[PDB]
Order: C-alpha cells, then sequence, then structure tokens
C-alpha cells in the first residue's frame, strides 16, 4: 500500500483551530486534510512543490495569469484536489480569496528581471506586503515565504535589497512566518544554470568566472518546503538551503563541458560594455539577462550561519558531479561509437549488399 | 512456419536439478553482459554496477527454493524477461519498476517502530 | 448569509442562494445536507463561480401539499398516474388506496391524496 | 519478585498427563490459597491442553513451567520451587 | 508437510501472505428467506485492513478504497479444497464451522392436544 | 425502512454486545455505515432469535461518536492530536506518581478481551493491581470467586433449559436480562411439566412463575420448606441467579446458602449436570473474570490517583474522584466522557475482531464489518503504545501474539464455539461460595431489578435516538401497551 510520507500522524490541528483527519492509504484518492495556496506554482520550483503536495491529496490553491501555462498542473492530484484562480497584485479581492481557507501558505513570487509594470519593489516588496495582509486579516495559521540566498537590505544588488525588505516586512506583519533562503537551484528546464551552460551560444562574465556559491537540486527544495509546511516547529525561523559543496562558476562550467562532451564557450568581456548590452536587450519583449543580474555575477554567496538547514529537517542535500550526468545527457550528441578497429575480421562475415 | 523471435529459448522443462543450474547459471551470464545494453537502450540514471546489483538481488530472492518445477517456471519467466528487456520492447517505466531505491526518498517519516506506525494508523 | 468557516474565517452568501430550493428553506430529510454546511465544506470550487447560474430546481414536497385532496365513494381509490393524452402507459403502477380511515391517503409513488367524501 | 500475585493453573480435564495436578487441585487448594492470601488463585481448563503453571510476582514479570509429572507430590514440590524461585 | 509454494510463482505480491488474513465459510442461512441454494458452497473473503478499506470522497461523497481484495469472494465445493488452495499459496486462514439446524419432530396434532390442568396458553392457529 | 437494497449489501457474520448470550448475527453495511442487523442461526445459544435492543441499536453506530482525541482544559474540550493525548498522560503519571494500587483501571460492558488482557498486563506493569469492573461493588472483588470458572457462569448450558423440570429465579428478570433464555424457558414451560419459582421484585413475566418473596429470608425459607422438595425430586433442576446479586454488598450470604443447599441436595450436582447458574447481563464480565480482572483486597480501599475507565459509563462520579486525571476509552460520548480530563477514541463491535466470552464460558470471534471512523484506533494498540510512552511496554505487536498472549491466560479463550464441561464442581462450590461468605450477614435490604429500562442499558443504546423513541412508547403507563383484560 502506499504512505503518508510526508505526514508523522493521521489527526494534525493547524494553529487555526481546524481539525484534519486523514483518509486513506497516501495514493492519489487520500486526503490530508489540509488546504495551501501556491503563489508560483506555474513556475520552475512551484511546479515540483504542487506535484509534491498533491501526491498525497492536499488541496492546492493555484493562482494564475496566463491560463495555459498552468494546465500542467492538473495532472498532478485527483479531481477536486488542484483549484484555481484567476489573479494579480493588483486585485486584493483576489487574494482574499485565494488565502481563505488556507491552513497553509507559499508565497514564491520573484522575477529575475523588472518590466513596465512590475519594478523589482513593486513584486518582491509591496508583494509581499499585499499577501501579507491578507494573510494576516484571515489568521491564516501558517506563512512560508521564499526569499532568494545573500538576501540583505542595501547591497549593491536591487534584487537582493528588495528580496531583504521583503524580508523584514513580512516577519514585520505575520510574526509566525517562516523564510526559507535558497541558494542558486539547478534541475531539468532550469532558468538561468544548466540549460543555459548546454544551449547559450556563449557564455559571459564581466568578472571571472569566479562568483563562488552553494547550488541545490530544486526537488530537495520542494522536499524541504514539505517539511516545512507540516511542521509547526519552523514558525518565526529562518533557513538556509544551500548545499554541501562550494562551486565557482567556472568550475561548475568544466563539468558541464566534460559531461556534455562539447566545448561550452565563454568570453570574459568586462562589466560596462555587458551592462549595456544586457540594457538595451531589456527592450524586447522577452527574458534576458537584465543590469542588474551582471551586478550580482560579483557577489558570492554570503552564508548566514544562524539559521536552520537541511540537516534540521532530515535531508541529505545532493551533490551536482553526480547529478549533472542526468541533467546533460540529452544535450550529449554521443558523436559515434569509439576504436572502430578490429572490427573489420568481424564484419567481414556478414553479407552488407543484397542483389 | 511462425518462427521464433531473437532469443527466444523452447520451453523444455528439465528433469533435474543438476541441469537447470547450468541454465540459471546461462541466464545470469546473459543478464550480466547484457546489463550495459539495458543501461543504453532504456536511459538509465545510474550505474551498470547498480544493474548487476540488482540483478544479484532478484536471483537471491529464489535462491532457497527447492521444488524442481517452480525452479523451471521461475526459469522460463527469467527468460522471458530477458528477451524483453534486451530486443527493445520494455519502455524505461517498465524497467524501472525493478528500480525504485534509485528513486530520491519518498518523504521524511517512514515508519520502522510500533508507535510510528500507530500514529499514522498502520499497524 | 454569513457562514463561519471551519479555519476561522467567514463565507458571506446571499440570502436566496442559501435556500434548500426557491420554493423552500428547510430541508425534507435529516441526511440532507442544508446548503449552508455544503458551502462551509467546497468554497474552494465555488469561489469564482456565479451561483445565480447553478442548477436550483424546485422541491416537490411542497408543489404536492399545494394540489387538492381528491375524494371517493368507497373504501378503494385507485391511482395510475397516467397521462391520459398519449399513448402508452407514461405513469406509474396500478395501486390501490385504502381510504377508510379518518384522514387523507396518498400514493406510495405519487403524493396525491384520496379521501372518503367527508 | 516483592510477592506472588497471581497463580494459573492450566490443564485437561480427561486426558493422561493432567490426572496428578486435578488431583492437587481438588485436595491442596485451600491450604495454597491459605498459604498465599494475597494471589489471585485461577483453575482454567481445555481439553488437549499440556498441564502447566504460570506465575505472576511483580511488574508482570511472569514464570512457567510444565506439570508433567506422575505424582500429586512432585506437583507440590515443582510449583513451590516455581513460587521460591522468584 | 511437501505443499507446494505456488505463492512463488503467482506473480502478486506477497503482502497479502505475510499480513492479510482470509476466513473460509457457508453462507448463513438467511432469516429474511427460507432458501438455501446460496449455502453449500464454501467462500472465502479476505478480512478487512481497517485504514484502507473505506473512506468518503470529499468531492461528490463516494466511497473509495485501496484495499484491493474487498470485493473478490472464492467459491469452494469443499473446505479441504479451500484449505489446501489456501496453503498452496501461503495465506493465513480460519475456519468458521456451520451452525445447522437441529432436527426435532413437529406434529400438527400438538396444537389440539388435551390440558388435564390449566391452559397454560390459549392457542390462535 | 428504505435505507439500502440486500444487493448492496456487505453481509458479515459477526457477534451481539448488548447481552452476555453473545447471540450469533449478521451485519449489513453500505461501505462506511451499517445500516441493519438480522440474527444467524445457533441452535446451542440464540436459536435464530435476537432481541430488539440488538437489532436496533445499529443506529447508535453513527451519531454521538468520538471520531478524535480530546483534552481537558478547563469547562471545555479541545481537539488534540494522539502524541498529544499520550504524552499529556505520561506527564500527568509522572507529575502524580502514582504508588502501587493508586493506579485505577475500569473496564464497561461492550469489552474485547484483548484489551481487558492489553490493561491488565500494562496496569499490572505499573505495579498495581486494582483492576475492576464498572459494577456498583466492583471495587472489591467478587463473592462467588472467580477461582473456577464454574462458579460464574451459566454452567449447565442454554440448550439445557429444555431438559429442565424445575427451575428457580433469584434477583434476575430474564425478560430483561437475556430475553433469548427467557423464550426458551416458555417454549420449554408449554411443551413439558415445569414448575418454576422465583425470590425477587415481581416481574411481569411471559410464563407463570410462582412468586415466593422478596428477601434473604423468604429464600431460605422456601429453599429449605417446599420448593427445596421440588428441586430435590426433580431430574433437572436450575437455579438461575442474576448478576445483580453480585452487584450487592450482601452478595456472600446468598451465595453461601445457594452453595450449601447445591452440595447439599445432589440432584442439582452430580456427574452428570450442574443445576447451579450465574446469569450475566454484559459480554464482557465472563472474560474479565476469565482473565483475572478483579481487584485485589489491598487496592479495593486505596483511593485512586489515576483512573483510566475503558468503555465505562456506568460511573456515579462518586467511585471516581476529582483530583484524580482520568481518561476514557470508548467510541461514543454519553457519560464517562463527560468525566474525563482525556478521551481516546476506540472502535465498536462492528470495527473490531474481538473475542466476546458468553454466560456458558462460550468463546466467539467476532469480525470487522468497516473500519473504525475518522481517528479512532483499535483498543489494544492504544494501550501499547500509551504502555510504550509510559515507562513500560508490552511485549506484543501483533494479532497473533495477543492470541498467544489469550492462550497464556487461559486457553479457553482460542476454542472459538466450543463450550467445555467442568470436573470441579464440587471443590468450586466448596471453595469459593460456602467458604469465604459465611462471615457476611444478610440485609432487609428487599431486591430490586437489576435493570430498570431494558432500552438506554449501555452508550451504544442511550446514543440511539430509537432506544429513545421506544423508551418513550412501550412504557407500562401508556395505554396502548396494557391490554384491558
Ligand atoms: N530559481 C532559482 O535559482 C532561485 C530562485 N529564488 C526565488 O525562488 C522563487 C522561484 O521562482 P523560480 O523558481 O525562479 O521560477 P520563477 O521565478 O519563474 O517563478 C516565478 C513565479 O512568480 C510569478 N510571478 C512573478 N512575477 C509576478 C507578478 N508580478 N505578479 C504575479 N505573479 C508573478 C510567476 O507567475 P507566471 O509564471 O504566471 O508569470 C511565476 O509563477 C522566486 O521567488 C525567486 O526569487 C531564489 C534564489 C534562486
Ligand atoms: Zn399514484
Amino acid at each position: 500500500m502506499n504512505s503518508f510520507e510526508n505526514l508523522a500522524q493521521d489527526v494534525n490541528i493547524t494553529r487555526s483551530g481546524k481539525t484534519l483527519i486523514a483518509k486513506g492509504t497516501g495514493g492519489r484518492s487520500s486526503r490530508t486534510g489540509y488546504t495551501a495556496t501556491v503563489f508560483g506554482a506555474n513556475g520552475f520550483l512551484g511546479s515540483y512543490l504542487t506535484a509534491k503536495l498533491a501526491k498525497h491529496g492536499t488541496t492546492v490553491v493555484v493562482p494564475y495569469r496566463e491560463e495555459m501555462a498552468k494546465r500542467h498542473l492538473k495532472v498532478t492530484g485527483d479531481l477536486g484536489v488542484v483549484n484555481f484562480l484567476e489573479m494579480d497584485l493588483r486585485n486584493l479581492e483576489s487574494i482574499d480569496e485565494a488565502v481563505r481557507h488556507s491552513d497553509i501558505v507559499v508565497n514564491l513570487i520573484g522575477r529575475e528581471y523588472e518590466t513596465k509594470n512590475f519594478n523589482y519593489y513593486d513584486v518582491h516588496v509591496e508583494g509581499a506586503r499585499r499577501i501579507a495582509e491578507a494573510v494576516k486579516k484571515h489568521n491564516i495559521a501558517r506563512y512560508i515565504h521564499v526569499s532568494a540566498f545573500n538576501a540583505e537590505i542595501d547591497s549593491p544588488s536591487e534584487f537582493n535589497h528588495t528580496k531583504g525588505l521583503g524580508e523584514q516586512v513580512t516577519k514585520d506583519i505575520v510574526p509566525w512566518a517562516t523564510i526559507v533562503r535558497p541558494a542558486p537551484m539547478f534541475g531539468r528546464e532550469d532558468k538561468w544554470f544548466l540549460d543555459r551552460m548546454a544551449r547559450s551560444p556563449c557564455l559571459v562574465s564581466a568578472n571571472k568566472f569566479q562568483e563562488t556559491s552553494n547550488p541545490v537540486h530544486v526537488i530537495d527544495v520542494a522536499a524541504a518546503l514539505e517539511r516545512i509546511c507540516f511542521d509547526d516547529s519552523t514558525v518565526a525561523q529562518t533557513f538556509e538551503l544551500y548545499g554541501p559543496q562550494k562551486f565557482t562558476q567556472k568550475q561548475i562550467i568544466d563539468m558541464v563541458s566534460e559531461t556534455l562532451r562539447k566545448e561550452v564557450r565563454h568570453i570574459e568581456l568586462p562589466k560596462a560594455l555587458y551592462q549595456a548590452y544586457t540594457k538595451a536587450t531589456q527592450a524586447i519583449w522577452w527574458p534576458t539577462y537584465s543590469p542588474d543580474q551582471v551586478e550580482r555575477q560579483f557577489l558570492s554567496q554570503k552564508i548566514d550561519p544562524s539559521a536552520k538547514t537541511f540537516n534540521d529537517l532530515d535531508l541529505t542535500p545532493m551533490e551536482l558531479p553526480d547529478l549533472m550526468f542526468k541533467l546533460i545527457r540529452p544535450y550529449r550528441v554521443n558523436t559515434f561509437q569509439h576504436d572502430v578497429s578490429q572490427l573489420e575480421n568481424k564484419e567481414k562475415t556478414f553479407v552488407h549488399i543484397l542483389d | 512456419a511462425i518462427i521464433a523471435t531473437a532469443f527466444a529459448e523452447t520451453v523444455k522443462f528439465s528433469g533435474s536439478k543438476q541441469e537447470l543450474q547450468k541454465r540459471t547459471l546461462a541466464l545470469y551470464r546473459q543478464f550480466l553482459r547484457g546489463a550495459p545494453t539495458f543501461a543504453d537502450l532504456y536511459e538509465v540514471q545510474f550505474s551498470i554496477p547498480t544493474i548487476r546489483t540488482k540483478i544479484r538481488q532478484e536471483f537471491e530472492r529464489h535462491r532457497f527454493v527447492d521444488d524442481l518445477s517452480i525452479q523451471n517456471v521461475l526459469y522460463a519467466k527469467g527468460h522471458m524477461e530477458y528477451q524483453e528487456c534486451i530486443n527493445f520492447w520494455k519502455q524505461q517505466a517498465q524497467f524501472l519498476k525493478y528500480f525504485p531505491e534509485e528513486d530520491d526518498i519518498q518523504g521524511r517519516h517512514q515508519p520502522s517502530n510500533f508507535v510510528d506506525k500507530f500514529l499514522k494508523n498502520r499497524a | 448569509k454569513s457562514i463561519i468557516s471551519y479555519n476561522g474565517n467567514t463565507i458571506e452568501i446571499p440570502e436566496e442562494y442559501t435556500k434548500q430550493a426557491p420554493n423552500r428553506d428547510s430541508t425534507w430529510a435529516p441526511a440532507q445536507a442544508s446548503k449552508t454546511e455544503i458551502y462551509k465544506n467546497n468554497m474552494v470550487r465555488f469561489e469564482q463561480k456565479d451561483l445565480s447560474k447553478q442548477p436550483m430546481p424546485y422541491a416537490g414536497i411542497e408543489l404536492i401539499a399545494q394540489q387538492p385532496v381528491r375524494f371517493v365513494h368507497g373504501n378503494t381509490a385507485v391511482c395510475d398516474g397516467a397521462n391520459h393524452n398519449g399513448p402508452g402507459a407514461q405513469g406509474h403502477p396500478k395501486i390501490f388506496i385504502n381510504v377508510d380511515a379518518p384522514g387523507s391517503h396518498a400514493c406510495q409513488y405519487c403524493g396525491t391524496r384520496y379521501e372518503k367524501e367527508h | 519478585s516483592a510477592a506472588l500475585r497471581e497463580i494459573r493453573f492450566h490443564l485437561c480435564q480427561n486426558g493422561s498427563s493432567s490426572a496428578p495436578l486435578r488431583q492437587f487441585v481438588k485436595n491442596q487448594i485451600g491450604a495454597f490459597q491459605k498459604a498465599n492470601p494475597s494471589t489471585k488463585v485461577l483453575v482454567r481448563e481445555a481439553n488437549g491442553v499440556k498441564p502447566i503453571v504460570f506465575a505472576r510476582f511483580d511488574h508482570g514479570h511472569e514464570s512457567k513451567i510444565g506439570l508433567d509429572v506422575s505424582s500429586e507430590k512432585e506437583v507440590a514440590e515443582r510449583v513451590k520451587s516455581l513460587i521460591e524461585a522468584k | 508437510d511437501n505443499v507446494p509454494a505456488h505463492e512463488i510463482v503467482s506473480g502478486a505480491p506477497a503482502e497479502l501472505s505475510r499480513n492479510r488474513v482470509v476466513r473460509i465459510y457457508q453462507q448463513a442461512k438467511p432469516a429474511t428467506q427460507s432458501g438455501e441454494y446460496g449455502t453449500f458452497a464454501w467462500r472465502l473473503d479476505w478480512d478487512i485492513v481497517d485504514v484502507a478499506n473505506r473512506w468518503e470522497n470529499d468531492l461528490i461523497g463516494w466511497q473509495s478504497s485501496g484495499d484491493y481484495m474487498q470485493a473478490t469472494q472464492m467459491k469452494f465445493t469443499s473446505k479441504e479444497s479451500a484449505i489446501k488452495f489456501a496453503n498452496k499459496q501461503g495465506w493465513d486462514f480460519y475456519i468458521q464451522e456451520p451452525h445447522h439446524r437441529k432436527f426435532r419432530v413437529k406434529q400438527y396434532a400438538n396444537n389440539f392436544v388435551h390440558s388435564y390442568g390449566k391452559l397454560k396458553h390459549i392457542r390462535t392457529k | 425502512a428504505f435505507r439500502a437494497r440486500p444487493w448492496e449489501l456487505k453481509k458479515t457474520e459477526s457477534i451481539d454486545v448488548m447481552d452476555a448470550v453473545g447471540s450469533n448475527i449478521r451485519i449489513d453495511s453500505k461501505g462506511v455505515e451499517v445500516m441493519r442487523v438480522i440474527p444467524r442461526v445457533h441452535e446451542d445459544v440464540n436459536e435464530e432469535w435476537i432481541n430488539d435492543k440488538s437489532r436496533f441499536a445499529c443506529d447508535g453506530l453513527k451519531t454521538q461518536r468520538l471520531t478524535t482525541p480530546l483534552i481537558r482544559v478547563g469547562d471545555k474540550f479541545v481537539n488534540a492530536t494522539w502524541d498529544d493525548a499520550l504524552s499529556t498522560i505520561a506527564k500527568a503519571y509522572q507529575q502524580k506518581a502514582p504508588k502501587g494500587d493508586e493506579f485505577k483501571a475500569v473496564a464497561g460492558a461492550l469489552v474485547e478481551v484483548e484489551s481487558m488482557v492489553a490493561l491488565k498486563d500494562m496496569t499490572n506493569a505499573l505495579g498495581s493491581e486494582n483492576t475492576t469492573t464498572d459494577t456498583p461493588n466492583g471495587n472489591s472483588a467478587p463473592a462467588h470467586g472467580i477461582t473456577f470458572r464454574s462458579n460464574y457462569l451459566f454452567n449447565s448450558s442454554i440448550a439445557g433449559i429444555e431438559d429442565a423440570d424445575a427451575i428457580l429465579l433469584v434477583g434476575t428478570n430474564p425478560r430483561r436480562e437475556a430475553a433469548v433464555m427467557n423464550a426458551r424457558i416458555r417454549k420449554a414451560w408449554l411443551r413439558q411439566e415445569l414448575e418454576i419459582a422465583s425470590v425477587g421484585p415481581t416481574l411481569d413475566a411471559t410464563f407463570d412463575v410462582a412468586e415466593l418473596g422478596n428477601t434473604h429470608a423468604d429464600l431460605e425459607k422456601a429453599l429449605s420448606g417446599e420448593f427445596g422438595e421440588v428441586l430435590k425430586n426433580a431430574k433437572n433442576p436450575l437455579i438461575i441467579v442474576g448478576s445483580g446479586i453480585t452487584d450487592r454488598e450482601d452478595a456472600g450470604a446468598f451465595f453461601n446458602t445457594i452453595g450449601k443447599f447445591v452440595e447439599s441436595t445432589p440432584s442439582v450436582l452430580n456427574e452428570n449436570w450442574n443445576g447451579y447458574n450465574v446469569l450475566q447481563r454484559s459480554a464482557s464480565r465472563a472474560g474479565a473474570y476469565d482473565i483475572g480482572f478483579t481487584p485485589s483486597d489491598e487496592a479495593s480501599k486505596t483511593t485512586p490517583k489515576m483512573v483510566w475507565l475503558l468503555g465505562a459509563d456506568e460511573v456515579a462520579a462518586s467511585d471516581i474522584p476529582a483530583d484524580a486525571f482520568v481518561v476514557y476509552q470508548g467510541h461514543n460520548g454519553d457519560v464517562g466522557a463527560q468525566f474525563a480530563d482525556v478521551v481516546l477514541p476506540g472502535a465498536a463491535y462492528t470495527e473490531k475482531a474481538g473475542t466476546y466470552v458468553n454466560t456458558e464460558g462460550r468463546s466467539q470471534i467476532s469480525r470487522a464489518a468497516t473500519g473504525p471512523p475518522g481517528g479512532a484506533r483499535e483498543d489494544w494498540k492504544i494501550l501499547r503504545a500509551v504502555s510504550e510512552y509510559l515507562g513500560v511496554a508490552l511485549p506484543y505487536e501483533d494479532a497473533y501474539e495477543v492470541r498467544d498472549r489469550l492462550a497464556e491466560i487461559s486457553p479457553s479463550l482460542v476454542r472459538y464455539d466450543l463450550v467445555e464441561p467442568t470436573v470441579f464442581g464440587d471443590v468450586a462450590v466448596q471453595h469459593s461460595l460456602v467458604g469465604p461468605n459465611g462471615s457476611v450477614t444478610p440485609s432487609s435490604a428487599p431486591l430490586t431489578e437489576t435493570i430498570e429500562n431494558f432500552y438506554m442499558t449501555d452508550s451504544i443504546s442511550r446514543s440511539s435516538p430509537t432506544m429513545a423513541k421506544s423508551s418513550i412508547a412501550f412504557n407500562k403507563d401508556n395505554k396502548k401497551n396494557q391490554a384491558f383484560a
């Protein structure tokens, strides 16, 4: 039979005064009782999260803006489990609707770039404040913000500045808020890491490929958010999900090139020129690197040692050099067989040309 | 006449344990020699040694079976699976049915003592 | 109407949609779920939806109490809900009701009542 | 083992192994209950079982030996040993 | 011993052999009827596992399940065949011996017999 | 009335709690719901009949149930987890430090034998011998003694009333305790020569009874005067004692007199016939006495500090102090929950494959019809887990180990459906009924009916509205229920 691998018990009780009795063995038909809300399930991390939540029958409310990106989530659970709402941070009633009946809330909002309708401030600060005020009004028992690694309130990067302001506002309205701080995530169809090193015609670094970091598999961060949504010990806490092994950019690129058996192209042209070329590419409608991210190329990962980690959740986070084979074998060209010699004499026995 | 496929063996029920010993050993040898093919044909995310480990486990499963007819049945079923795997009939899912372990740890609480099973109503 | 959710929040629903049917408020059977308990348990799937357009058929328990009693001379009344307008049976099986007792008596299939002229 | 607290006799009704214990029960039970005034003495029968005694001293520590002997006196001494070997 | 273990070639799980109980029995003669045809066959039905028998769905009110043997009921001609099949498949079984009506004489005359003393009860028919 | 149709139903063959007879039945479920109960055949117990309580109390298994654990924080209950309540129980044990016989264990009607075993082994493992029934005088050991099965059972089996010639009823209304055996007495009274007597409250019986007193004084009078001679000169006489006698302070004075008469009159006690009988009114008491579960006199006088009461809803608020910690186990909230500081759901008879022992001493095995609802669990699992949470453990983990334990307690608990004779009748009446009961003096308090209402007897039945409608009607004061003859 199947199992409720996520739950430690069957009768759980939220901090809002709801009783949640589990039903079943933990398969597609089961129900965990819980009702959550994930504000970015359409994206890279939230997709894996809703998959792990709805595999066990947890009701999942998924706010969307594009109707067509989401459809790949309805597969993740039985009927009635995954529920969709059209929402926008510029409409408040939509946010109250999404969070009303929820025991858990999960904020994954945030672009790696600015737009015409949303600057970094409006999406990482004001959006967090709107959600927090609604999480507070309705007194939702749990709130699980995700704010980027290296976040610091004042910093050369505006992204990390906002991400730090989003932290303090959430925690200054919702005191029981949990905050996670993942490091650069990697996996299949990642944004800016392996699909780029494997597809992009040429890389560039305003520094050298020297920015140091601890990357991590995204499935494990999704496992972490699962092991935090249900553990009530994690209120008014902070996490640093970074990973065992420290990797410079050039190290990752060399492993990528080795596994791919193709020579990745890197250039290493200076800062102001790349910063200008990025600025001019922000006028075309599709996402591209933005002036504030080449700024983060000079900002290596400072880890906060006062915050919890994977080992506080009984997790064993994975290593990049093992997983790169699984993640890059599709782009492996595999030109041909090695050393065809000592095969002429064997081929000579077969009929190659029929008449 | 409807001729046999590639790696087909005619079903033949041996009357002795001493011959089936040899036939089983040849099957094990073929599985091992063909494991790299089982890694290439199926897009596998682990080692050839881990495949050989699982094969050894599957053969240790029925190591202590002394009824001759049941052994003949087991050998025939194993040759069926070798024919299914080496010819590219199985797809990835039906093959990785044999490798649950390699997939990521399913959650946190995997009960092993009584009290946890009771809290999860599995006792 | 304002319905309290389990999670401590509220659920506002207008009065026209809390009635069990447009002709009756209360439930007509002990195991029937009242519309308030329905909403309170299922608002995740009612949230952005329009309640005007959801199916709200009339109840029969109230439309059959309106039907006048019928009368007969004798200890039997025969019922067969037959259309008399089109061919075939189109009704329910013949049922002979006893009507000697003082009150009205209803067919078990249809609720039409019969009395002994008094 | 601070005290005896319960005694359980098991035996057949009509089998061969149990007759000496049947005599012990018919003849010595009141003396056993007076020499151990604080203990539940329980006799429970069932055809086909192998005669045997259980004692419970304290905190559930239970002891046991069979009583397939050929005399009432072997029963007395064997019972008494199990009552002493706490 | 020497009863073959067909459980190894059955292709079925081992949880049936290690954790699951069956019961072998004859269907009791119903009291709502007087027929006895549904009897004379030795059914075999699995015993319930509590967590996964049935549970009510939230969506529409249907009853779910995870026990895959909640509807399987093998029928046998005799007790010995049932027990052999169970042992050959390695299932653990409890036998439920039937309870038969005890024969006693019935006469129409006993309704109309003489009471030399006070009438115990007055008969209707 | 209209709830279901037969093809939809899962027929399961199980046992009828609500009486000590152990009437076999056939439950009919529709998934999680139990629609109805109907009888099953067994000629040595119920012979095609069952009472109305057992057929109409099913409606109490789907209302006022316990689905989650509860804790008391004041005047309110608060829903809680299993982890939290069991840890709360452990902290209460460690804070309170009950010593020896301060830990009380109460097992009521409608309990298995596995549960009472697990509660007994756990209690003793904490150093306590205060195991006790929910009966009025359950605090002290029974007058008739648990030593031999013959002293507290319906020895002459329920198939033995057909062979009866003379009968005596002491403090029992069989129409309210085991109606099925009242029906059997009447079936025998009509077609045979049978002469009956009663010493108890005048009981509106389905047969002629020849009432002759309500006191111990009239009891000794009849047993030594006329009906004594009727019982001597009978071939298969019966002396039926109610369990309400066991629920009196002067029970020894009775059981002594009856034992003196039994040993004195061969016709009641021979090598072919035991005409002494104790009719229990609940299905737990015989299994309890078979596994011990009687208070020791040392614990009988201690004022308990913790009170684990199991299926008990007949308590009086005087048996349980205020300053004690209390832990109810049950499947229905009617009385014992209201006292409790902690409430732990159990399962009803339809949701546990329990063993239940009846008056004859016949062990019957139940079947599970459905899974227990919600956050409910089988009892013996709950007591193993709390045991582990406490500073002790039980040495068994699954069913087979619990069964081997039962055999280690008593081997007739795993001889299902087999009723056994017994060789220690003379000794049993000499050792238990006559000896240690000479010191009790008889009261003048006239006997009272044990059951003031056949309906609304236990928790399942009090939670059934059908028993409420049926106890409002079917009352003697109503005109409909009395014919003017
Ligand atoms: N992936 C990584 O390497 C790292 C991620 N993070 C943080 O973790 C989270 C992961 O997001 P990621 O996994 O990167 O994939 P995305 O960043 O693509 O997830 C973005 C989600 O946010 C939603 N969203 C963005 N802007 C708005 C808006 N203005 N209004 C409403 N919804 C909006 C998107 O909705 P739609 O898709 O419908 O437009 C999408 O679902 C982000 O908060 C990111 O800052 C931190 C460090 C590293
Ligand atoms: Zn009609």
